[PDB]
């Protein structure tokens, strides 16, 4: 089991990125007795559902979910309904609600599409959150992608609240695939985790949202440069090596 | 629901990554914990994946490598090694050759073969810097054909990174015309920092003309090398296409006014 754990990551790290929701499932019809530690350890792609209030989208992971239901960001109600799902404090909601509208425009800039939510949550000292953001790319039978981004932000409030630690830890998942006809289909999946720790000031002019905005946008810059180069540089210098235009010299 | 059991460990071990078969191996070992239905059901696959993958193998006594194809496999547990004219049994599981045995087959396209097969090794040698290559002449449906198999693998593991190449090119022989049906693969796995895997495919289907073995096997090689520099050309042309165009469409590195974000005014 403990073992067990240890041979279903390592598989899941090792099989095609596209089959993540077959093989997950698969890999669960043969091991039931890990079902809840693969389905919260493994990078999945986000799954959006619609609020029934508002009729708008929102996406899910575990941090809005409570049993089988989940909680919109929009109306703040579980569906399937509940009649005592876990909610924010009344002034962690309104902070939710900031959040969600500013990374709205944040998501609207740099993606120009897609879909993005923030989940808040109280902690001791401080308090967390999630921010999920889903950009797919339909609309071509010769050019597909989709991009997952999930970033857990923990803050802890210091100084008399005037200055603030946040961490952060970022997963960016991302799938290209190309039919053409010069290079036939090409089909490039995976992801990418980072952590950062920050201090920052926290003040009327640098509140905490925009302190978290800049976090996830750094991190979100770098990371795609990574990705950028891991997915379109290292991958295609390792094909360049298996094969080369120009005779082998010696 | 153990019959499906075993057929999902052996979907798994068949979707092993170059260079990664005993991991994967071992992770559906450990998991199905059934070391008895695993050798029962799960056997069809290992063979299956040699094959798919043209495993090279080194053959005591003789120089070069041979592939394991569906192309060499003479049932019962033996491969061809055509240019060496031997049959051999092949472990799948060990990944080594024994009991090889001399094999005279019927040497109808025999010469075709030997001509293509000089002329693939010294194009293989040139161009695919650990590359190994069998030909194999063949009649299927009562027509004659040539087979050309290419394989060239990196395994480097301490460097967190495998890569495979396989193209296979069949020639199918109507004298004074052939029908050319090749397929091309590549497979890449980097996992040094973050994890990423390239598949990659392109078949080809034409026609050409054929006339003398010698001569033939002389343009098949400079068919087959224009073909798969041209498809490797376009894999980077593409990587440049996504690089600079198909990522941005998903995420942009800066907004339209090219700013990075003002988070005051947002709030």
């Amino acid at each position: 089991s403990d073992q067990q754990l240890d041979c279903a990551l390592d598989l899941m790290r090792r099989l095609p990125p596209q089959q993540i929701e077959k093989n997950l499932s698969d890999l669960i019809d043969l091991v039931p007795s890990l079902c809840e530690d693969l389905l919260s350890s493994v990078d999945q792609p986000l799954k959006i559902a619609r609020d029934k209030v508002v009729g708008k989208d929102y996406l899910l992971c575990d941090y809005n979910r409570d049993g089988d239901s989940y909680r919109s960001p929009w109306s703040n109600k579980y569906d399937p309904p509940l009649e005592d799902g876990a909610m924010p404090s009344a002034r962690l909601r309104k902070l939710e609600v900031e959040a969600n509208n500013a990374f709205d425009q944040y998501r609207d800039l740099y993606f120009e599409g897609g879909v993005s939510s923030v989940y808040l949550w109280d902690l001791d000292h401080g308090f967390a959150g999630v921010i999920l953001i889903k950009k797919a790319g339909d609309g071509s039978k010769k050019i597909k992608g989709c991009w997952d981004s999930i970033h857990v932000v923990e803050v802890q409030e210091k100084s008399s609240g005037r200055t603030a630690h946040y961490k952060l830890t970022s997963t960016v998942m991302l799938w290209l695939q190309t039919n053409k006809t010069g290079s036939g289909t090409m089909n490039l999946g995976g992801s990418l985790t980072r952590q950062m720790e920050k201090d920052e000031t926290v003040s009327d002019s640098s509140p905490h949202i925009a302190n978290i905005g800049r976090l996830v946008e750094d991190m979100e810059n770098k990371i795609r440069s990574t990705l950028n180069e891991i997915y379109f540089g290292k991958t295609k210098d390792i094909v360049n090596g298996l094969r080369s235009i120009d005779a082998i010299p010696d | 629901s153990d019959e499906e059991k075993v057929r999902i460990a052996a979907k798994f071990i068949t979707h092993a990554p170059p260079g990664e078969f005993n991991e994967v191996f071992n992770d559906v070992r450990l998991l199905l914990n059934n070391d008895n239905l695993l050798r029962e059901g799960a056997a069809h696959a290992f063979a299956q994946y040699n094959m798919d993958q043209f495993t090279p193998v080194k053959i005591e006594g003789y120089d070069d490598q041979v592939l394991i194809t569906e192309h060499g496999d003479l049932g019962n547990g033996r491969f061809l090694d055509p240019r060496n004219k031997i049959s051999f049994k092949f472990d799948h599981l060990r990944k080594e050759a024994s009991d090889p045995q001399p094999e005279d087959t019927e040497s109808a396209l025999k010469q075709w073969r030997d001509a293509c097969d000089s002329a693939l090794r010294a194009y293989v040698k040139d161009h695919y810097p650990n590359g190994f290559c069998t030909v194999y002449g063949k009649s299927i449906d009562g027509q004659q054909t040539i087979i050309a198999c290419i394989e060239s693998h990196q395994f480097q593991p301490k460097n967190f990174w495998n890569g495979r190449w396989r193209s296979e090119w069949k020639f199918t022989i109507t004298p004074p015309t052939a029908q050319v049906a090749a397929v091309l693969k590549i497979q890449v796995h980097y996992y040094e920092d973050g994890n990423v895997q390239l598949v990659s495919h392109k078949d080809i289907q034409d026609s050409v003309q054929v006339s003398s073995d010698v001569q033939t096997a002389k343009e098949f090689i400079k068919i087959i090398e224009n073909a798969e520099n041209e498809y490797q050309t376009a894999i980077s042309e593409n990587y440049q296409t996504m690089s600079d165009t198909t990522f941005k469409a998903l995420r942009r590195q800066l907004p339209v006014t090219r700013t990075k974000i003002d988070w005051n005014k947002i709030l």
